């Protein structure tokens, strides 16, 4: 046995092409949409279930994962891709900087580890590039309210609002029409959601459709009392009847 | 000086505030009640930094935990994480702990000891003081305790402590853990040594210390310009 | 103080309930017989945290064992503690008692002191306040015993442990292994001292 | 033979009102023989401080490592990193030497630059955090400073007072020491100001 | 087995050169133009950000300026994701030097430490290059102000003006006609600017298009200061040049 | 504690002559004030015309003397059926002792 | 055209030797059915002994993970018996680790993962099988996970795998669009048996014997399959009315 | 042909093509006979020269005092080969003070010869070796391919042109079974064995390479004027 | 095309034409067979001689596994032989362990995970052998048989090798002809006549017959071989039927 396979499956091509980065990206395109839209005061991050038969129960199958109490992620592409790499960016924040200095990462290092991650399987021996992009949507006291997205290569970058995946060119200039940099949270959710509707061809609701968003703090989700200093999680999902109530007002 | 008391619809935890080395009070209001998960709270005794550390890991490795299998997390794992880390360092972490909590299995209360043993019980105390409080549970302990009645039972074992231990002392520190309910910390629940007033002040006349240089110390960055 | 006695309908655990460091007691209502499997359960002494640690790995390999080759057999349980407290018995304190109950082998009782050998048995006794019921037990033991003579049995000889060995107190907690199921036992001071 | 007590040191620290002060002593020696009367057991990695007793060549050996380790952190965060952020990176350095760890007694002190609160805090050789509002102390006259600390020390002092105090409580305990003395410096510490003082004493 | 799969990433061609470093070179070729200008009192950095969009948060992007310490900092042209790990790596040397000799590292030391790593993924293990190159403007008491660039070859060289990215060679061409030795950075800062607005594949240059960095000694008094630009002040020093 | 070495007692004897050697050793065997063996062999016949003995802690001594003789089967094979020199042989021996120079072979040996 | 020999990614975005690992998956021509009680979740699955020389005891794909987790195959037997023993190595590490039984989502969350790891690893190949785990978990209640090749894997109602899955699955849908409730209103397992082989004959148009069909029954703290003779009760029982 | 690159790969009719062309190199050797009767073992072999100047490459190799073999192939694979009987012969020696059996030392080789054809980056023995040798149950020949394949036989031939020589001895069976306690005469049926393959040369007295072992007879090799009173 | 030049590649169709390819190997090997009786099994092969200067009875085929299974198969026989290597290594680590002997349909499973791993990687070769093994334990007597791609089930009667549809029809009907059950010396006169029988495939050189049986009343629940009056015995039987 071994793994044998200790060279590079991903190599640049006689036009300076990285195939296999490319390709993952068209796995990408092929994905359900989703999008991100940065507020003032909060974050949203919002996709399509995409239920693979009625049988199955979409409520098991989660595309929007907490990493830490502040930052959150979404994605487009392979789900299964994305359930690894939830479970390592979960485990990096802890190992490469909680248990170093006590608290959670900044968006910002946490999108850079995951980064880095990525980077790895496009370079290392024997493995492809993952099939997905992310956006991973937070906050930290120093830089505030943040939106990245990350794609196959371990590129990243910050962006103001943004969507990946199917309609993700007509989803971005429907965008950039509606977005300015006095929105409130709640404007961007009703954006979000306006958004999210012209990609989605069959029934759109809160059992159909999965929304996060990163606001002020939750110390009813904390889980306990008596520390002032700690005052709860900023990353919140939506439940299906806060969805829909805003869908009346749509 | 370290307690657990369990009652009707949960679990209480309680602790003194007493740090010490040797003879001398390091500090005098030390937090010995960890947070391992937001319904799973534990008190230390021994070695600090082992209880600190050994607490900080295995509250890691339970919310990542947690996260993966999209439960709470239970008292059972804490502790089969924390006897299995303790026993394989053969009691070189000197790490003893009362671990209490409440999940979707119910109320629980465990001791651990630095060699990796665990015990179950309805009410425990751990360190150079539990033979103080052990003395008030024995005495005062019954079936079928009430929240109200639990928590005056871990601080008066806390206060037994104190006052006869001399490794013990200063406040009392409580958690309470119920069903059902947000896991409510009481720092300083009790505050029975403060400091009476001096009788003088040494506030010093400016100019009282010979002085040899002065000197700014740029903490700044580099500067433009 | 523990032991282990077969009989005509199966087999029965005894235990006390104490737990020392020195001569502070830990702990005064341990319950020091454990399970491996549903029928296989076992009795523990020497140190807690080694006890605790080897009999959680054998529950662990005769869970395994069980789902790929069914259930195992009290013999078998043996041997998986045996190897454990044999090829680390430089590192270990524990003396064990093994009990367990088939419907083809019916009750069986194996021993395992501090080296790692292996002793099958009638009945069994181990822990500090052993030494001072070896002789009760050799004279008043028989097999075939019934279930309440068997209980009998165990009550008075832990009675009588308890009562000299300073190590060795409180309850007296007994496990009865038959075709019928499995009976937890319990018995306070008041009953068994004024033996 | 007891590493912690063969160079000899000490350090202070104490809160005041919206500042700080840490102090140390200078003597560096092998056993009886003094050796260097320059040897400063105070840094600083941008506005957090940082005072050191105990084995000498593991003080330098920390000073380099925590240098190290603010300098990176500072060119990943974009940021100057806080007086609470980097007495949790403490604690972790030293317990990741738990069964054969530094011969030290670290004292952190610092002003946070967003909420202002002032802060010190102390450790063990190995980790364990002592967040005290008062004052911390650590080294061979350690004793000494906490009888000293405790009978002088009141709260809301202002930097001037302060000065006295820390002053005072450090130089009485060293002059009851063998193992301290042969100078000391003093840092009084504000959000936007640091001043550094060489104090006057006896010189055996 | 394996074998039939493996591209073989470090061999030669039959006319003696390395196939992936090539080709490496032809995905940098694409990237973003990168300019390094050294004067005599300074050194300018200049570098353009590959098409952009009005939704893209620009004052806390970065893509092509990074910081390696307080005295060094790099230019990168190719893949950012590779970069960042070269970086991450540069960063740590630096530290290490400084923890060792007590001193910063000299500029050549962390180029030729980076340049080796790249040299190791075209000589040996099988794995593809780094697909970045590398413009290092930085200063030491030794040689002073010094600009180096380095490539997927693990190859580097030391320059008084130079480009890495795309048109390189139209931005060689303006860079040595203009160029002059007893040049100061207000004038550098100048021609580093002209050049990317005269080799820019977009339509105009603008602020948001563009990343800017300086490394000067004017700090108050003998010290070096490193000012990466925010997107006001690349706006200002456009309008000052007299470009928008 | 565990001793690892032992004392087996014995006494050994080799004389050179001008075309001829021998070596002599007793038959007995012992422990303590025990005896174990009345006739327990401790000089051998280790092939190409060499005798061996290595006496004080048998077990030690077997095994040497054992791992010789297969080191004059491995010169054989190794060497074309070469006859091992006296001299060649002491010098392997040599080897063979100080190879476990830090766990040493409780014995003396001639041959 | 070697992207269709090992897990990289084809031109199309596409993995073709996971797409082949699912066509690996009807092999054997059987068809497997998941449904859930009040108290009980219920799999059965064709049973088919071709060669008269076969022991029939001994042909099974329904495996005893734990006591509590039971788990069905669709796919050849090496590849489900590889699973089979990881899943049971992997629920017992659980127990020793964390000490509580390892719940049917978190292992098939855990073998899901396993196959992710084969899509993304080269020298790995996928396991051309469909893991239907079942157990009446003590926080979810009754409760079906299925785990594909792709390393797909999610939580279900009610399930079908097969060659005839369509049909199975169309059928089962049609049901709950009527009782409108996520599983089968009944007391007792043995009459969510019963539905389960009814609505089979429904959707295949096949009659069933005692020894056609494999039952496998999870119910608060165990797993159990059904004997012949118990299957035979159940057949006599759908057929008296 | 497609499925020939390596040896982890069958091809569509199950063939090891890799393992046949290592086959194939033994058919390229030189001759070399083995036969055996109830009390002795021989083993004759044809020698090879290089040219005129050169000496004759050795075929038969001892592994114990009670065993040995001949080679027909790459030689240097014949020394592995052989060393690792050396070894195990020695080991059972050493630690069970026990001979090795003839039949067991045949299952060692085929073990050996086995793992190479099954895993990838390897290569196959490209050798053949006819062991002989006796133990507790007399007197044994063997017949080593590197397949992995071993057979016990009454007598046996492996090289070029060796088809002559294994005809010759199905026809002598039962005579040279019966020819007990009479070294030369075995010898002699086995030099008239291999003369059956051979064209054009003839067996000259450093061409001729003679090994035997039997009851109270170690393995010994004959070589020069040694072999020059059987031709 | 090219999907049948590696092992662990999957074609279009999901098949694994390397495993596929090892199936012929083992179809160009000789027969070999396998009865499960009243209270135990045995197994019988088919030994070609090639040539006269073979030595009869010496070249043995079936292998004894722990001291209660037998194994033989059909192929490649030094992969059957490395496959019982493995065998012995995997009931010594379980009786080592566990005390009791292995039982076997556990020894079943053993044996299909490790010939199942050589179908999951392309450094290595699928086995060139399907092997009939199995023997009696505590709860009675078993028969199984493993195919190259790791596929095993129990058996009343198994046949493998380039004569096993003449003996799979022949075991079909002793299966029909005998629903209460067949006695272990009764299966030992049969498997020679199915050897026989088989022989018909095999028929330009002529062949020795070897037979092998673990009975709990014969053999007290241990291996053994078929020797001397019995193997003779069952030889005469084999040959009355043919005539
Ligand atoms: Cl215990
Ligand atoms: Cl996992
Ligand atoms: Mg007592
Ligand atoms: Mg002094
Ligand atoms: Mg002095
Ligand atoms: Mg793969």
């Amino acid at each position: 046995m071994t793994d044998r396979y200790s060279f590079s499956l991903t190599t640049f091509s006689p036009s300076g092409k990285l195939g296999q980065i490319d390709y993952a990206l068209t796995a990408v395109k092929q994905g359900v949409t989703s999008l991100g839209i940065k507020a003032t005061n909060g974050v949203v991050i919002a996709t399509e279930k995409k239920s693979s038969s009625p049988l199955a129960m979409s409520e098991t199958l989660s595309k929007v994962s907490l990493l830490t109490p502040d930052i959150g992620a979404v994605y487009s592409g392979m789900g299964p891709d994305y359930r690894v790499l939830v479970d390592k960016s979960r485990k990096v924040a802890h190992t490469s900087y909680k248990r170093i200095y006590g608290e959670y990462p900044p968006t910002k290092l946490l999108v850079s580890e995951v980064a880095k991650i990525m980077q790895e399987a496009t370079q290392s021996g024997g493995v492809r590039p993952f099939g997905v992009s992310l956006l991973i949507a937070g906050h930290d006291e120093f830089n505030g309210f943040s939106l990245y997205q990350v794609d196959p290569s371990g590129s990243y970058f910050p962006w103001k609002a943004t969507a990946i995946g199917k309609g993700s060119v007509a989803a971005k200039t429907f965008l950039e029409k509606r977005w300015n940099d006095e929105l409130e949270l709640e404007d961007a959710i009703h954006i979000a959601l306006l958004t999210l509707k012209e990609s989605v061809e069959g029934e759109f609701n809160g059992d159909t459709i999965e929304l996060a968003i990163i606001g002020d703090e939750n110390p009813d989700l904390l889980g306990y009392t008596g520390i002032p200093t700690d005052k709860g999680p900023r990353f919140r999902k939506l439940t299906s009847q806060e969805i829909n109530d805003r869908l009346e007002a749509l | 000086t370290i307690v657990g008391v369990k009652f009707n619809n949960g679990v209480v935890i309680a602790a003194d505030t007493r740090s010490t080395q040797g003879p001398i009070v390091a500090d005098k209001n030390c937090a010995k009640l960890h947070r391992i998960s937001p319904k799973i709270w534990c008190a230390g005794a021994g070695t600090a930094a082992d209880t600190e550390a050994v607490t900080q890991l295995i509250g890691s490795n339970i919310e990542l935990h947690s996260l993966y299998t999209s439960r709470e997390p239970r008292v059972v794992s804490a502790l089969q994480m924390l006897k299995q880390h303790l026993f394989k360092y053969q009691g070189h972490i000197g790490a003893y702990l009362i671990v209490a909590g409440v999940d979707p299995t119910g109320s629980h209360l465990f001791s651990i000891h630095a060699h990796g043993s665990t015990d179950v019980g309805y009410y425990l105390s751990l360190g150079s003081g539990s033979l103080a409080a052990m003395a008030v549970l024995e005495s005062h302990w019954k079936q079928d305790l009430t929240k109200e009645e639990a928590i005056k039972l871990a601080s008066d074992a806390i206060q037994a402590g104190i006052w006869n231990d001399l490794g013990s002392g200063s406040n009392v520190d409580v958690c309470v853990m119920e069903i059902g309910k947000d896991a409510e910390y009481l720092r300083n629940y009790l505050t029975p040594n403060v400091r009476e007033e001096k009788q003088k002040s040494y506030k010093f006349p400016r100019g009282t210390t010979a002085v040899l240089k002065e000197s700014i110390v740029n903490i700044c960055d580099i500067q433009e310009e | 103080s523990i032991m282990a006695v077969t009989f005509k309908d199966g087999v029965i655990l005894g235990a006390d309930s104490r737990t020392t460091t020195g001569a502070y007691i830990a702990n005064r209502v341990t319950d020091k017989l454990t399970r491996v499997h549903d029928k296989i359960w076992c009795c523990r002494s020497g140190s807690a945290a080694d006890t605790q640690a080897i009999a959680d790995i054998v529950q662990y390999h005769l869970e395994l064992y069980t789902s790929q080759y069914g259930t195992p057999s009290t013999e078998t349980a043996a041997s998986v503690f045996k190897e454990l407290c044999y090829e680390n018995k430089d590192n270990l304190t524990a003396g064990i008692i093994v009990a367990g109950y088939d419907d083809k082998n019916k009750g069986e009782v194996y021993t395992i002191p501090l080296g790692g050998s292996v002793h099958k048995l009638p009945y069994a006794i181990a822990g500090s306040g052993s030494t001072f019921i070896y002789g009760y037990c050799d004279k008043n033991f028989r097999e075939n015993m019934s279930k309440e003579e068997t209980v009998d049995f165990i009550k008075h000889s832990l009675s009588q442990a308890i009562k000299w060995d300073g190590s060795s107190g409180g309850v007296i907690r007994m496990v009865v292994l038959t075709a019928a199921g499995v009976e937890r036992l319990i018995f306070y001071p008041d009953e068994y001292e004024q033996l | 033979s007891d590493p912690s007590s063969i160079n000899g040191g000490i350090v202070v620290a104490m809160t005041g009102k919206d500042c700080v002060a840490i102090a140390c002593d200078l003597r560096l020696g092998s056993q009886s023989l003094g050796v260097s009367n320059k040897f400063e057991k105070i840094f600083h990695y941008g506005h957090v401080f940082l005072g050191i007793t105990g084995l000498a060549t593991d003080v330098t050996t920390l000073n380099e490592m925590f240098r190290y380790k603010t300098n990176l952190y500072k060119l990943k965060e974009e940021r100057a990193i806080e007086p609470e952020t980097f007495t949790q990176l403490v604690s972790s350095s030293l317990y990741e030497r738990r069964f054969g760890p530094y011969f030290v007694g670290p004292v952190v002190a610092g002003i946070n630059s967003k909420s202002g609160k002032p802060f010190i805090a102390g450790f063990d050789l190995i980790g364990c955090i002592d967040e005290a509002k008062d004052f911390i102390v650590s080294g061979t006259a350690s004793d000494q400073l906490f009888g000293m600390c405790e009978s002088l020390y009141e709260p809301n002092l202002e930097p001037e007072d302060l000065f006295e105090t820390i002053s005072q409580a450090l130089l009485n305990a060293a002059d009851r020491d063998a193992l301290s003395g042969w100078g000391a410096v003093v840092y009084i510490i504000k959000k936007d100001e640091v001043v550094k003082r060489y104090l006057k004493m006896r010189q055996d | 087995g394996s074998r039939r799969y493996d591209s073989r990433t470090t061999i030669f061609s039959p006319e003696g050169r390395l196939y992936q470093v090539e080709y490496a070179l032809e995905s940098i070729s694409h990237a973003g133009t990168a300019i390094g200008i050294m004067a005599s009192d300074g050194i300018v950095l200049a570098a353009e950000r590959k098409v952009t969009s009005t939704l893209l948060e620009q004052d806390t992007s970065t893509e092509k300026l990074y910081k390696l310490n307080d005295k060094i900092a790099v230019a990168v042209a190719g893949l950012t994701a590779d970069a960042e790990i070269l970086i991450n790596t540069a960063r740590i040397h630096a530290q290490n030097y400084l923890k060792t000799y007590n001193e910063d590292i000299p500029v050549e030391i962390l180029v030729r430490r980076l340049s080796d790593i790249k040299q190791g993924y075209t000589q040996h293990g099988g794995l593809r290059p780094f697909g970045v190159s590398f413009i290092y403007a930085g200063y030491d008491d030794r040689y002073g102000y010094q600009l180096y660039t380095s490539n997927p070859s693990g190859n580097y060289t030391g320059w008084k003006a130079i480009s890495v990215g795309a048109n390189t060679s139209a931005a060689q061409t303006l860079l040595q006609m203009d160029y002059k030795d007893d040049m100061k950075v207000d004038d550098a800062i100048e021609l580093a600017l002209k050049t990317l607005s005269k080799t820019t594949d977009s339509s105009a240059l603008t602020y948001d298009r563009l990343e800017f960095a300086t490394i000067r000694k004017g700090a108050n008094d003998g010290e070096v200061y490193q000012k990466i630009f925010k997107p006001q002040e690349i706006k200002d020093i456009l309008v000052k040049t007299g470009i928008t | 504690q565990f001793n690892p070495y032992g004392d087996n007692g014995g006494t050994i004897l080799g004389i050179a002559g001008e075309d001829f050697a021998v070596l002599a050793g007793d038959t007995r065997n012992i422990t303590d004030y025990s005896i174990n063996s009345r006739y327990e062999p401790k000089v051998f016949d280790c092939g190409d015309n060499i005798v061996m003995s290595a006496n004080g802690f048998a077990a030690d001594g077997d095994a040497l003397v054992k791992r010789f003789k297969n080191s004059v089967k491995w010169y054989h094979f190794d060497h074309n059926d070469k006859k091992l020199s006296i001299n060649s042989a002491a010098r392997n021996i040599q080897h063979l002792l100080y190879g476990k120079r830090f766990f040493p072979y409780y014995v003396h040996t001639i041959i | 055209g070697y992207d269709r020999h090992i897990t990289i990614f084809s031109p199309e975005g596409r993995l073709y030797q996971v797409e082949y690992a699912f066509k690996a998956t009807n092999q054997t021509n059987i068809n497997s059915l998941a449904v859930r009680g009040k108290d009980c979740t219920v799999v059965i699955s064709q049973k088919k002994v071709p060669d008269k020389l076969l022991d029939p005891t001994t042909v099974s794909y329904i495996f005893c993970i734990s006591r509590t987790i039971g788990m069905v195959v669709n796919g050849p037997i090496p590849d489900a018996r590889n699973a089979a023993l990881r899943a049971k190595a992997e629920a017992a590490e659980f127990r020793y680790k964390y000490g509580y039984d390892m719940p049917c989502d978190v292992l098939a969350k855990r073998m899901a993962n396993l196959s992710q790891i084969y899509t993304q690893r080269a020298y790995m190949r996928p396991l051309g099988v469909i893991l239907t785990f079942v157990s009446v978990d003590e926080e979810l209640g009754p409760s079906i996970y299925k785990t594909d090749p792709a390393g797909y894997y999610v939580g279900y109602k009610a399930t079908a795998t097969g060659p005839k899955q369509q049909e199975i699955t169309t059928n089962l849908e049609n049901h709950f669009k009527k009782s409108k409730i996520d599983h089968i209103n009944e007391e007792s397992w043995e009459k969510v048996v019963e539905f389960a082989i009814t609505h089979m004959i429904d959707a295949l148009g096949t009659e069933f014997s005692k020894n056609d069909l494999e039952v496998g029954v999870a119910t608060k703290d165990k797993f159990f399959t059904l004997s012949a003779e118990n299957i035979e009760e159940r057949l006599v029982a759908i057929a008296e009315q | 042909n497609n499925y020939d690159g390596d040896t982890v790969t069958f091809s569509p009719t199950g063939r090891l093509f890799q393992v046949e062309y290592a086959l194939e190199a033994i058919k390229q050797g030189s001759v070399t006979v083995g036969l055996r009767s109830n009390t002795h073992a021989v083993l004759v072999a044809l020698k090879r020269n290089a040219d005129e100047l050169s000496s004759y490459q050795k075929k038969i190799i001892k592994c114990d005092e009670h065993m040995g073999l001949s080679l027909a192939g790459l030689a240097p694979d014949a020394r592995v080969l052989s060393n690792y009987l050396r070894q195990q012969c020695n080991y059972s020696s050493l630690v069970f003070n026990r001979k090795l059996a003839v039949e067991r030392a045949g299952h060692l080789l085929c073990d050996k010869a086995q793992k190479n054809t099954q895993s990838y980056g390897g290569r196959p023995y490209g050798v053949g070796l006819l062991i002989i040798g006796y133990d507790k149950s007399g007197a044994h020949l063997l017949e080593f391919q590197p397949s992995g394949n071993v057979t016990e036989l009454y007598g046996t031939a492996i090289g070029a042109r060796s088809q002559g020589a294994k005809t010759y001895l199905e026809r002598t069976l039962d005579t040279f079974i019966k020819i007990d306690g009479n070294p030369d005469e075995l010898i002699k049926a086995g030099v008239e064995a291999i003369s059956q393959s051979l064209r054009d040369e003839s067996l000259t007295v450093d061409n001729l390479s003679i090994a035997i072992v039997g009851k109270d007879t170690p393995f010994t090799i004959y070589d020069g004027e040694a072999v020059a009173k059987y031709i | 095309t090219g999907y049948d030049l590696s092992n662990s590649v999957f074609s279009p169709d999901g098949r694994n034409f390397q495993v596929e390819y090892a199936v012929k190997a083992v179809e160009n090997g000789t027969t070999s067979i396998g009865i499960k009786c009243n209270d135990g099994v045995v197994f019988a092969v088919e030994k070609l001689i090639t040539s006269k200067l073979l030595v009869p009875q010496k070249n043995v085929k079936i292998q004894v596994v722990d001291r209660h299974i037998g194994c033989v198969y059909s192929g490649l026989i030094p992969d059957g032989r490395h496959l019982v290597n493995r065998g012995r290594e995997e009931a010594a680590s379980f009786k080592k362990l566990y005390k009791t002997p292995i039982p076997i349909p556990a020894f079943a499973d053993r044996l299909g995970q490790y010939v199942q791993a050589h179908t999951l990687y392309n450094s290595v070769r699928p086995f060139g052998v399907s092997t009939i093994f199995g023997g009696v334990d505590k709860n009675g007597a078993h028969l199984y048989m493993l195919e190259p791609s790791g596929s095993y089930w129990g058996y009343k009667g198994a046949a493998t090798g380039k004569g096993r549809q003449s003996a799979k029809a022949e075991l079909e009907k002793l299966v029909d002809h005998h629903p209460e059950g067949l006695s272990a010396r009764e299966a030992v006169k049969q498997a020679a006549k199915i050897i026989y029988l088989a022989h018909e495939d095999n028929k330009e050189k002529d062949f020795e017959l070897e037979i092998s049986w673990c009975s709990l009343s014969e053999t007290n629940g241990l291996h053994k071989f078929v020797k001397g009056d019995l193997l003779q015995e069952a030889i005469d039987f084999a040959q009355k039927e043919i005539n």
